[PDB]
């Protein structure tokens, strides 16, 4: 099962000769979790994630981000290290369904913390699983 | 019978790696066909080696073994695979498809 | 049967480069015997392109050639010669004994 | 023709191990004659064709000359004193790495210079230069 955001960077890269990745290795990485969707109040919706990322250290991450799959509400992204806030931003309407946030700076300390199973939980107040894209430029 | 960029489509699909290739589904790799013989020109980039080897041959076929039509530069491709299980996108996977083929 | 460095003495006096080549009479150049078979060998730095053309040959030898055993690792000598006329010494002339032999 | 002073350095070079010449190629010119040596101080001139590529560094050139004396060499373009210096050893060296470093700028061309000393064996030139390809 071929992620659908890493066939269109295949595509995308391959058409339009004007642009190019910001890093040759380009990874892609799924959710563990499957079956989470707990309700609170003020319509605060959370729900947590997991990712098995293993970045080799001969690396630098150019950039990262979380790709998160909606249908006006304050996206609040944290991390279970009780609970680090990485970033937090706005969307707005109901008509994008698709959305990234940055997370370049969390996954530049898990390299130095070294590779261990990362989880997060996202606070809103075949499936469109989310993923988490990592830009690395090998320095070998 | 001359060392030239021959021209080699490839389909991974014939070879059994759509296993971890997941795209493209193939590409124009070349192969360098045809074989080196004495005098070689300076248009195959030959190397101080192969000059004498093929003189050596020249002389003595048993002395010494011919020079060889093999690639000298090997351009990227940009390739989506699995690396021990990780969805990889690499723009420059370097030494897929031929460029310039030589002797040495 | 395997690519290996197989021994090969050379001397100029025998190729006439007596010359132009003052000195040495000779050296060790070595070569590079062999044939490369899938699957290739770690031993002989192969490539990305020759491990393809090395599955496309073993699938239909008529599709693509085999892959080659060509130096891959050129050591350089002392040498003294006349560039166009003119004394010179290079105590590196690169390229040519062979150090390191692979498949390409 | 092979120049005893080549041949010298290629054997020092491969007996000895330790040591390394300063520069890749080293290069040997040789004079041109004109059976000319007036006394009074005697003097005489040379002339060489130096072709030095540009895509070359000079670390070091030495001219190579066979004999207390006074030493002075110079260089015609106006006369230009190269080096100077004091002096039965049978040769010598004067550095001259400076004089072609100018000359590898001016293209190949046939140089002449002069030595004069104050009080077979053909004086040659050598170039230490080292490849930047
Ligand atoms: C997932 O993480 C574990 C450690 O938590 C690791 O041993 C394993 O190799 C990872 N999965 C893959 C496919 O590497
Ligand atoms: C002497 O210098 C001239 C410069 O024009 C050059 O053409 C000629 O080839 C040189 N002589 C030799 C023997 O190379």
């Amino acid at each position: 099962d071929p992620p659908e955001y890493m066939l269109e960077l295949y595509n995308k890269f391959a058409t339009d000769r004007t642009s190019m990745p910001s890093a040759n290795i380009i990874r892609s990485f799924k959710n563990e979790d499957l079956f989470s969707q707990p309700v609170s109040f003020n319509g605060l919706r959370k729900y947590p994630l997991l990712f098995n990322v293993s970045i080799p250290h001969h690396e630098e991450v150019i950039m990262a981000e979380l790709r998160l799959y909606t249908l006006d509400r304050k996206i609040t992204i944290f991390e279970v290290l009780n609970m680090l806030v990485l970033v937090s931003g706005e969307i707005y309407g109901t008509n994008s369904e698709w959305e990234t946030f940055d997370v370049t700076d969390a996954i530049r300390r898990w390299q130095k913390s070294g590779s261990s199973t990362h989880q997060l939980e996202v606070h809103i107040e075949n499936k469109h699983n989310p993923l988490l894209i990592v830009f690395s430029d090998d320095q070998s | 019978n001359y060392c030239k960029r021959t021209p080699l489509y490839i389909d991974f699909k014939e070879i059994g790696w759509d296993s971890w290739i997941i795209a493209p589904p193939g590409y124009e790799a070349y192969e360098c066909r045809g074989v080196c013989n004495y005098p070689l020109a300076e248009h195959l980039t030959p190397t101080k080696h192969a000059i004498i080897q093929a003189l050596v041959h020249l002389k003595n076929s048993q002395k010494a073994s011919k020079a060889c039509c093999v690639p000298t530069k090997l351009e990227p491709i940009s390739i989506l695979y699995l690396d021990k299980g990780v969805v990889t996108y690499k723009f420059k996977y370097e030494g897929m498809a031929v460029s310039e083929c030589g002797c040495r």
